[PDB]
């Protein structure tokens, strides 16, 4: 399994392990306290861009 | 165990039958000495160096899969294919360059390696004995 | 062993924390990570991070030097590829409608 | 100061402004599956697993 | 054993074992068709059919290397579907994921069929690894089989069938033979039986405190020089 | 008809549409049948990562272009940007604002080349609305146990009958496009629970909607007939009408 | 005090000591599964014995 | 009837991966890269005396 | 029940009167540690546990508060 | 079990022909050295 | 026999920019430092993986069986499985 | 029977050519004045858009 | 205690001996020696705590087919 | 058209319905060949996979069987709506008149 975190660049720590425990082990006195999402892939990109009457997007 | 210890033992087959049959245990010193030179499977006869690049080698390549192993900056230029905005895509080439202008380490290493050397003044130096010289030799 | 040696530790540890910022939602983590690493070099001098390169050339901040220019030049670049997203409207997504 | 400053503007703020995510969805199909899925389940939950 | 104090240990800014949509700043908005000019979205209603397509090509691509092993075929399936269940049964809502769930792991499974398409996944390589570990293991049998030699696995089922024997033949004033001394009469076969093989080491100490290695010689010093190979 | 199709043998008409995650791309098109694993080539040729570049998305992108060529052979195309770009191409050495306007007109043509040599995308969401709303077809069609044999769909050549369409009689437009940018096209359906199929014929054109410039509808079916065939029953259903729906709604009429 | 690298210890002290106590964390976790494997193998108990009831 | 009981030749081998090796395996891991790394150091110096070389 | 009730006795848990005017430890054992003692994570479990009744073993008050 | 090598009792024959696990590496190496000749050439 | 080949030639490059020489220097820093980070980032994924997957289980929830779980009990079981299994179903279903 | 999980609150936009096609763009923008004579009428009329107009003046 | 000794006997507080010999080796192992990476008859530790699911009965079947009386009863049930 | 069978080459063969009695049985011995399917002998042609044990993904490794007997190239489309012994058998003959009709497959 480590390989195949490894081959597909899932190189961040517990993003497919559904109860990410490491995670919060280490985040318990973190600044914005959160742990990865489930699945996240270091190379996706979700970001979208709208053009409004208003400036910004807005 | 390699194929040059075994090249060995069949040159040192004979020395062996003498070393480990006659003086290891004929008596005295003739023992002690045939004892502590005998012929055989060699004690911490392991060779660090070669073990030093077996672990480097493994570790510098799983390097090198991650900077080559990325998303193309021509593919994400029609917004088609699995990015629409990425911002850094210009960064996208950059390790893959670095990983393969690392295969010239050590074939330019050194000053020597990178120019004509004789042309240059550490090779005036090296000539004279490595002897401090002026810096207007190559002039005079 | 990762839970006794410190060295693993702080490494383990701190990229965690470094790679867990992804859902802020910058960019791909996969793409701006390699530029921290010259980013580090450039305000790294303040903590004494190129100590390690004074032997590997004639100029110990060398790998400072290259990187601030790094550093700025796809910077520099980072707004003008998000107007080649945003495509033909890109003034639109700037300022919106005209008057 | 500098430092945060630098960063939380050229990155953090300058890409909140000009991008943004989108709360409308495409596809739903996850929600229920999940239903279904845990009704094929309920007897090993009744055991409490 | 040892269970965590810390109460707030998933607790998170956007509640409590939140790993589907974490709290950042630049969070989803709405957007109005009234008011909106152009958009770049990469959003898409496509997700279900390459979920589909996914599972049929991850199937077919690895059936090629599988030699018509029809039981090999089936657990392999079994496998597949463990990794495709995923979304279905996980305590993250993955239906509430920040940007879409469906999207996101379909595109992480075509990235492990990229790799299957190569017969280069790790799990390829694991599956030939222990099937040809099973094969030399039911051949050995088949081989003791057929020349009427009794199989280690047979000696074992046979002494333990009699066993048993003696065990319920004075069990007369009750007569619940339970699992569970049916259980330890084999751990008790087990455990004398693998002590009779010569294996490596695995516990770091034996009966003594001491650790099993070969590294573990200490004084007193009554070994002499190591002798040579005899001709 | 799909412009966009390489040598892989599933989902043709999701070619262009499904955006993949993949790296590079598969070693092998996908398998129809379980092979052996002789059939296939290991450890494949160097430079195959490129060579699949060119055949799965160069090269069906080319016969993209050259399948609806005839849709960008304008006077608009062919004579004006190119002469624009040539009378500021004398001066590109004397400042650089001629080099501009000398590929501006190019990019433009692109743009143009590129927008009318995609298939023509209506949107189907709302087309399956629109049939899962009348009575008589749902009797015996459901999303959930229909599925598609046969799908068509292409822009029209050409000028129109000048009495259906007097729009296109305009030399205006016409110096702008050479087609017409509707498309005919039709849905071969089948309900696996009813047995029953039917041949969803469809026209479409670009219609102006609540607006002054900006088309509203660039695929707006203004004929819309369902010819339904079961175990035995044929039954002919008409959603839309071109006759009444023409009388309501005119082209849109392109330019640019 | 900047304590970022003595949260990085505690845990790792606090994981030192779920390895330490794996073996009876397990332990507890399947006395429960046991104790549903037998509660259904008590199915099979009853069944055996109707012959001889009957 | 349980003693008349036999046994059905298995297949001989599976899929044999021409490109993968235990010395050299064919994907990345820092498990490979430990038996490496701990081959270089060598086993742990234990020292066999009473008192420390120091 | 008896955990409880204790727990919530004011006399079970009750600074002395002159508690106040004692010298106070105002550190848990974090800002100065023992890295090379043989007791090392001996020490750091002590600091754990301080840690945690000053937070009712609910460190989210550690982290908002003031360190 | 006990026909296992002794590097102490060993014969001179044997040790030539032992051929253990770090021959079995080397092996693995020349496995790679070989298919490399048409790369190399 | 073009003109391009002169990029190969470093006896006279001081003849054109001299820059070659101190540029590569750079690129093998910056390979260097870069095999550091990346190499540590990608290879500490495991203590995570080694630990999540060992002490993450709960007895409130189901833990459902990966991939690799599924042929080590199919396709990687040794003899005293084998003989246990047997050894309970001759007894309870055959033997009573 | 991938409509049926096709979400309709995505009609909330009619994207083409990455452009909304539900802007109100007679009462925003450069194409809000109706007092506009036979060029600016005829500009807009070829692009459809003061996004589009206004990117390719911006090289010009 | 935080003063144990001089810097060159700290190792040797570490060993803690489980029988009564003198004189006692000072070094304190560290790990378990591992010199050939052997693949271990061992039955892998992650089948630990998985509940119930369609692997136990495909491998019943398999091992009910090994028996007369079980052919019986997977073709039946 | 060769594929291994226990370690052992063996020529495919397809099949030819072009009736609907033939299909009956075949969609019935293929559900009743599938090693997830429960009550085989319970199955018949108004049996809902779903009720035997089936999932999605059980209906694709059948579907991928029918284009192993019967030559079919079917699309991801047309698979999650086989949830019935009554598809299979309904779509057999939607292939078979398209391909009677139309002198083609239909598109995949
Ligand atoms: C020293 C120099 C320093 C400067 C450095 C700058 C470097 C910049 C690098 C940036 C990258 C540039 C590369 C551009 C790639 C373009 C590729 C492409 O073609 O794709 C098309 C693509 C458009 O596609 P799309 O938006 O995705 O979708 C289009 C819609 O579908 C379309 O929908 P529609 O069909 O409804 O729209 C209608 C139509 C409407 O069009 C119109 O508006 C019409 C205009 C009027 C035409 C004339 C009408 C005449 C009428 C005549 C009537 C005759 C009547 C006759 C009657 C007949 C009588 C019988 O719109 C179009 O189709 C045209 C859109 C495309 C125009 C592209 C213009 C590119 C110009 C670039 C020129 C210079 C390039 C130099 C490169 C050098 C590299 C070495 O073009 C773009 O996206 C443009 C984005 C570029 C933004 C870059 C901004 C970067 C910042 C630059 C300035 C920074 C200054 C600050 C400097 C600070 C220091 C750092
Ligand atoms: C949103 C970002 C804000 C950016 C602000 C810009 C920077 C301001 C610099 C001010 C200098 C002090 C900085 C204190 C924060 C230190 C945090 C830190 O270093 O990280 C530890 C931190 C974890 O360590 P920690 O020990 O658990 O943190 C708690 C603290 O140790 C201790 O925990 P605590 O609970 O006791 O304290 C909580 C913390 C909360 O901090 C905040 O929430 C930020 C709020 C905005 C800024 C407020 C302070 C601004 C400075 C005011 C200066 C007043 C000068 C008045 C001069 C009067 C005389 C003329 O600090 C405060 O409460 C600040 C209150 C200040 C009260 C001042 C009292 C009167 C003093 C008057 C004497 C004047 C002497 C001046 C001499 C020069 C300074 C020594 O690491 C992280 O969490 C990573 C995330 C980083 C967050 C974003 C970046 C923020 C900048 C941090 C440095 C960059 C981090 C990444 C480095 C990458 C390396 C691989
Ligand atoms: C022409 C004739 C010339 C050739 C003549 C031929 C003979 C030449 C001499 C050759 C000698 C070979 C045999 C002795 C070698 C080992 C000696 C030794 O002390 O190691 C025992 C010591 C432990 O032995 P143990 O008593 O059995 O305790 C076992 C426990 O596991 C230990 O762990 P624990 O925590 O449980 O117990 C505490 C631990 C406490 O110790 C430690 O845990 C760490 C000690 C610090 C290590 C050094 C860190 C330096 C950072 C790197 C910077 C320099 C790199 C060198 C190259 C720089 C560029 C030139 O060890 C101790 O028990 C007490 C430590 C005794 C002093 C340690 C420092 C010795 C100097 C090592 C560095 C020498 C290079 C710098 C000197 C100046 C260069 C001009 O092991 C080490 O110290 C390892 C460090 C490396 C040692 C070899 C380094 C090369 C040879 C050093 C000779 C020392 C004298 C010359 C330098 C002194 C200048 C002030
Ligand atoms: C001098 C140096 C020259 C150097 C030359 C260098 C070489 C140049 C060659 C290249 C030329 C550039 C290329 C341009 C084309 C590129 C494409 C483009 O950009 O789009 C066209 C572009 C479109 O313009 P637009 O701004 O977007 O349109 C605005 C609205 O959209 C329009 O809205 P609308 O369409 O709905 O209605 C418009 C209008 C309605 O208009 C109409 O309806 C009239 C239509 C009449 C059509 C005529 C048809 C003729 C047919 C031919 C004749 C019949 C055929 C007979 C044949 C006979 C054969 C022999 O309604 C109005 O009421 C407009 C507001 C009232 C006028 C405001 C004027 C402000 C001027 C302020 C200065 C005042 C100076 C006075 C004193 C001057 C004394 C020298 O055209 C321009 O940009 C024109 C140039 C603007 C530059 C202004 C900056 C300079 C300020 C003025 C000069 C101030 C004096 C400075 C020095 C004074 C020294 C004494
Ligand atoms: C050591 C050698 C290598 C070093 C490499 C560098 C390692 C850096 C270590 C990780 C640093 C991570 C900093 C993240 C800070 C986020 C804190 C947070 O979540 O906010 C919570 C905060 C606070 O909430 P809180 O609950 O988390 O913490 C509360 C804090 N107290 C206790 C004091 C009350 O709230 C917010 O959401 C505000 C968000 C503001 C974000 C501003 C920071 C932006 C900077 C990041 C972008 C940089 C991108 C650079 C890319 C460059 C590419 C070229
Ligand atoms: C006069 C001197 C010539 C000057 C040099 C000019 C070089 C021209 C060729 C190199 C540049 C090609 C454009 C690269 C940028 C586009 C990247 C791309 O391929 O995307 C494809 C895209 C593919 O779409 P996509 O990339 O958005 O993805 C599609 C969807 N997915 C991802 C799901 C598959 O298609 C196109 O862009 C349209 C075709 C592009 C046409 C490019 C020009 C080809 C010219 C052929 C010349 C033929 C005649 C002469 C040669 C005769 C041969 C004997
Ligand atoms: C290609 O991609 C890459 C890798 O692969 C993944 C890497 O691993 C790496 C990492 C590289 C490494 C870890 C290797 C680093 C090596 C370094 C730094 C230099 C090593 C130096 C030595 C080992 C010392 C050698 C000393 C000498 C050669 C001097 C004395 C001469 C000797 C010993 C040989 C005699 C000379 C001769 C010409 C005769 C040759 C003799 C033979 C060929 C006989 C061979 C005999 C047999 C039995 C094979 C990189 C950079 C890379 O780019
Ligand atoms: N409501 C929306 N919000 C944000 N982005 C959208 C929205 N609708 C569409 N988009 C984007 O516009 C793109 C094109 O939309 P379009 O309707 O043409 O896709 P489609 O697959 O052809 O739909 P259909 O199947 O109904 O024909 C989409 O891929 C999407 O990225
Ligand atoms: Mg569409």
């Amino acid at each position: 399994e480590l390989e195949e975190l490894t081959e597909t660049h899932n190189y961040i720590p517990g993003a497919k392990d559904d109860v990410n425990l490491r995670g919060y082990l280490a985040t318990q006195f973190a600044w914005g306290k959160k742990v990865i999402s489930f699945y996240r892939h270091p190379a996706d990109d979700f970001k979208c861009a709208k053009a409004t009457k208003n400036m910004l997007g807005r | 165990m390699n194929p040059i210890q075994k090249a060995w033992l069949k040159i040192l087959e004979p020395v062996s039958y003498v070393i480990n049959e006659k003086m290891a245990k004929r008596t005295g010193i003739i023992g002690k000495l045939g004892r502590f030179f005998a012929i055989g499977p060699r004690e911490y006869g392991v060779h660090p160096i070669n073990r030093m690049f077996i672990f480097m080698n493994r570790k510098y390549m799983a390097f090198q899969a991650v900077a080559l192993h990325r998303y193309s900056f021509v593919k994400s230029l029609t917004h088609n294919g699995f990015h629409m905005l990425r911002v850094f895509r210009h960064f996208a080439f950059v390790l893959p360059a670095t990983v393969l202008a690392g295969l010239g380490l050590f074939v330019y290493w050194g000053d020597d390696n990178k120019c004509y050397s004789p042309d240059r003044f550490p090779y005036l130096k090296k000539r004279a004995g490595d002897m401090a010289l002026p810096l207007n030799s190559l002039n005079q | 062993n990762p839970n006794t040696e410190e060295n693993t530790i702080d490494s383990d540890y701190l990229a965690a924390s470094g790679t867990v910022e992804a859902e802020k939602e910058i960019t791909s983590i996969d793409d701006y990570l390699g530029l921290v690493f010259a980013i580090a070099y450039v305000f790294g001098v303040f903590f004494y991070v190129h100590g390690w390169t004074s032997m590997l050339s004639h100029a110990v901040l060398l790998l400072s030097c290259y990187s601030i220019i790094i550093m700025f030049l796809f910077i520099l670049g980072m707004p003008t590829l998000l107007l080649y997203d945003f495509g033909i409207f890109f003034l639109a997504y700037l300022k919106g409608a005209g008057k | 100061s500098q430092f945060v400053a630098f960063f939380a503007i050229v990155f953090w703020l300058f890409l909140f402004l000009y991008t943004f995510f989108i709360i409308e969805k495409h596809e739903d199909f996850f929600s229920k599956k999940r239903e279904e899925r845990k009704k094929k389940l309920k007897e090993l939950w009744n055991l409490k697993n | 054993g040892y269970k965590i104090r810390n109460k707030s240990i998933f607790w998170t800014r956007a509640g409590w074992k939140n790993n589907w949509h974490p709290k950042n700043f630049n969070a989803p908005r709405p957007s109005y068709g009234e008011f909106t000019m152009g958009i770049r979205c990469r959003n898409d209603h496509h997700s279900f059919l390459r979920y589909v397509q996914t599972y049929r090509n991850m199937s077919r691509h690895c059936k090629q290397y599988f030699l018509g092993d029809k039981q090999l075929e089936e657990t392999f399936i079994l496998g597949l579907r463990s990794l495709f269940l995923v979304p279905y049964d996980s305590q993250c809502l993955t239906d509430q994921i920040k940007h879409g769930g469906e999207r996101r792991f379909v595109d992480q499974l075509d990235r492990d069929f990229e790799l299957i398409s190569y017969n280069t996944h790790p799990y390829q390589l694991f599956t030939y690894t222990v099937r040809n570990e099973h094969l030399a293991w039911k051949n050995e049998q088949y081989e003791k089989i057929q020349k009427g030699e009794k199989t280690f696995e047979q000696e074992l089922l046979d002494y333990l069938d009699e066993q048993v024997l003696a065990e319920k033949a004075k069990l007369r004033d009750g007569q619940n033979f339970s699992i569970e001394r049916m259980t330890e009469i084999a751990l008790h076969v087990f455990r004398k039986a693998r002590a009779g093989k010569v294996r490596p080491a695995q516990d770091v100490r034996g009966p003594d405190g001491n650790v099993n290695d070969f590294l573990e010689q200490r004084r007193p010093f009554e070994h002499p020089n190591p002798t040579g190979v005899t001709h | 008809q799909m412009g966009f199709s390489s040598d892989n043998p599933y989902n043709k008409r999701w070619e262009y549409k499904w955006k993949h995650s993949y790296y590079t791309y598969p070693r092998d098109y996908e398998h129809t049948e379980v092979r052996k694993p002789q059939d296939s080539k290991d450890v494949p040729p160097i430079y195959f990562a490129y060579y699949k570049d060119f055949v799965d998305r160069w090269l069906p992108g080319m016969n993209m272009w050259w399948q609806r060529r005839h849709r960008i052979f304008d006077k608009f195309n062919v004579y004006f940007l190119p002469g624009m770009s040539l009378f500021f191409y004398q001066f590109a050495d004397l400042a650089l604002g001629f080099k501009i306007m000398a590929a501006f007109p190019l990019f433009l043509a692109y743009t143009r080349i590129r927008d009318k040599t995609l298939d023509p995308d209506f949107k189907e969401t709302y087309l399956r609305d629109m049939i899962y709303q009348n009575p008589e077809i749902t009797k015996y069609f459901n999303e959930e146990t229909i599925h598609v044999l046969d799908y068509e769909f292409e822009y029209l050549p050409g000028y129109l009958c000048p009495e259906k369409f007097p729009e296109y009689q305009n030399k205006t437009w016409q110096f702008f496009n050479t087609d017409t940018a509707q498309a005919e096209g039709f849905f071969k359906f089948g309900d696996v629970e009813s047995g029953a199929t039917m041949t969803l014929k469809f026209k479409t054109m670009p219609i102006p909607g609540k607006f002054r410039y900006q088309v509203g509808e660039p695929f707006y079916f203004y004929d819309l007939r369902a010819e339904i065939k079961c175990d035995g029953v044929y039954k002919e259903v008409v959603l839309v009408d071109e006759k009444e729906s023409l009388k309501k709604i005119r082209p849109f009429l392109f330019l640019i | 005090p900047l304590l970022q690298r003595f949260y990085r210890r505690a845990a790792a002290n606090e994981i030192f000591t779920m390895e330490a106590f794996y073996h009876e964390n397990i332990e507890n976790k399947l006395r429960n599964l046991m104790r549903i494997t037998k509660g259904q193998l008590e199915y099979w108990d009853i069944h055996t014995s109707y012959g001889e009831i009957r | 009837k349980e003693n008349t009981g036999s046994m059905k030749k298995p297949m001989a081998k599976a899929y044999e991966h021409p490109y993968n090796s235990e010395h050299h395996p064919l994907n990345f891991s820092a498990v490979k890269i430990a038996e490496t790394f701990h081959d270089f150091i060598g086993p742990e110096q234990v020292s066999p005396h009473y008192e420390s070389f120091a | 029940s008896l955990h409880e009730k204790m727990q919530t006795d004011y006399l079970w848990v009750k600074d002395h009167s002159q508690a106040d005017s004692w010298a106070k430890a105002r550190t848990h054992g974090y800002n100065y540690i023992a890295h090379t003692v043989p007791n090392k994570k001996e020490r750091y479990e002590m600091i754990w546990r301080s840690m945690g009744k000053s937070t009712d073993w609910e460190l989210e008050k550690f982290r908002l508060g003031k360190k | 079990p006990q026909l296992w090598p002794n590097p102490n009792k060993l014969r001179f024959a044997d040790l030539y022909k032992y051929q253990g696990v770090e021959m079995k590496k080397i092996n693995d190496s020349i496995k790679n050295y070989k298919a490399a000749k048409f790369y190399i050439g | 026999i073009l003109d391009y080949l002169f990029l190969l030639d470093l006896n006279d490059d001081l003849t054109r920019k001299a820059v070659f020489e101190q540029v590569i220097i750079f690129i093998f820093i910056y390979c260097t430092m870069n095999f550091l980070a990346w190499s540590t980032v990608v290879e500490l994924i495991w203590p995570t993986h080694f630990f999540n997957r060992r002490h993450s289980s709960s007895q409130e929830f189901i833990r459902f069986r990966t991939y690799t779980e599924v042929l080590l009990k199919i396709s990687a079981y040794n003899d005293f499985f084998y003989v246990l299994n047997n050894y309970y179903y001759n007894q309870k279903l055959i033997l009573k | 029977m991938w409509y049926k999980y096709f979400s309709k609150q995505s009609w909330n936009l009619r994207v083409w050519r990455k452009a909304n096609l539900k802007y109100n763009q007679d009462d925003f923008g450069m194409t809000q004045p109706k007092y506009i004579a036979r060029f600016g009428d005829f500009r807009f009329r070829l692009v459809r858009t003061e996004g589009a107009l206004r990117g390719c003046m911006f090289f010009v | 205690t935080l003063q144990w000794g001089s810097l060159a006997e700290r190792p040797m507080v570490d060993r803690v001996m489980s029988t009564s010999t003198w004189p006692v080796p000072y070094y304190q192992r560290l790990f378990k020696a591992y010199p050939i990476r052997e693949k271990k008859d061992k039955m892998s530790l992650l089948l630990s705590d998985i509940d119930i699911d369609d692997t136990n009965w495909y491998q019943a079947k398999d091992f009910l087919r090994g028996s007369f009386r079980g052919r019986q009863i997977v073709d039946y049930v | 058209l060769t594929q291994y069978v226990e370690g052992q080459i063996v020529n495919r063969n397809q099949l030819t319905l072009k009736k609907q009695e033939d299909i009956e049985q075949y969609v019935l011995k293929l559900v009743r060949g599938y090693f997830r399917t429960t009550n085989k002998q319970g199955l018949n042609i108004n049996s809902v996979l779903q009720d035997h044990g089936l999932d999605e993904f059980d209906s694709i490794e059948l579907a991928m069987q029918v284009e192993e007997d019967l030559g079919y190239v079917i699309s991801a489309e047309t698979i999650p709506v086989l949830n019935k012994v009554k598809h299979f058998v309904n779509y057999i003959n939607h292939v078979e008149q398209f391909k009677a009709e139309n002198g083609k497959a239909p598109i995949a």
